[PDB]
């Protein structure tokens, strides 16, 4: 639960670097992918 | 312009700006547990916890419910920073992630509701006339407005075989 959550975080930091933000929130799967990464982190912190 | 000048996005954003304080009501109010032994009434909150007989005495002590609402304040800062700069500098995509944190603002509030219901469930009645109906309005505000703010800046279902989400302008 922690080990995957770090990995899909690290696909999202990379997909901010390549598109520089303006282009990342243009494709609405990435908007959903931003939504999953956040709530998955709160799954970790609130559990522990 | 068209995502940020529309009347549906400015009615919505001011309705975000109302319930940002309704949680801040609940963050310093201590009213949504009314104990009644019969006197030994208590008035619980998020920081203050207040036993009244008059001899009004409020104090401290359920520490899970406090730490969650830091991120119901930490997101609530970070939700506002993007939304503020999303009017200037001709950025309008940035209106989308600011809607995200407002959803995760109220979702941290709904946690701290039920945990202070579990500070009641182990602890004679339960009654509310101020805090429960404001914080379970602030949740009901922030969760519902941010989702509406989210839908109003995603483009549309394309309706026709040439359109695409993310198409020029
Ligand atoms: C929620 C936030 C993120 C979700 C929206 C962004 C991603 C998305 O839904 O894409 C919609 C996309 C539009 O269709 P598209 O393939 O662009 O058109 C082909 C030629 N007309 O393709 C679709 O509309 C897919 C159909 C929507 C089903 C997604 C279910 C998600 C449930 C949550």
């Amino acid at each position: 639960n922690v080990a995957f959550t770090i990995i899909f975080t690290l696909e999202m930091i990379l997909k901010l670097l390549a598109f520089k933000a303006r282009g990342y929130f243009g494709d609405p799967w990435n908007v959903f992918d931003f939504l999953i990464v956040i709530g998955s982190i709160i799954d970790v912190i609130l559990s522990e | 312009m068209s995502p940020t000048e529309a009347p549906k996005v400015r009615v919505t954003l001011f309705c975000i700006l109302v319930g940002i304080v309704l949680a801040m009501t609940a963050v310093v109010s201590d009213h949504w547990a009314v104990l009644s032994p019969h006197c030994e009434a208590a008035h619980f909150g998020l920081w203050r916890i207040c036993t009244k007989r008059g001899e009004k005495n409020c104090s401290y002590f359920s520490i899970s419910a406090a730490a969650i609402s830091v991120f119901s304040l930490g997101f609530l800062i970070m939700g506002t920073i993007c939304a503020l700069m999303a009017f200037r500098k001709k950025r309008d995509y940035l209106l989308r992630p600011a809607s995200m944190f407002y959803v995760f603002a109220g979702l941290c509030l709904f946690v701290s509701l039920e945990v202070m219901r579990q500070s009641v469930k182990r602890m004679i009645e339960y009654y509310y006339s101020w805090s429960f109906a404001c914080a379970c309005a602030a949740f009901v505000l922030l969760f519902l407005g941010g989702i509406s703010l989210l839908l109003f800046s995603l483009p549309r279902m394309p309706q026709n075989p040439w359109e695409s989400c993310m198409d020029a302008e």
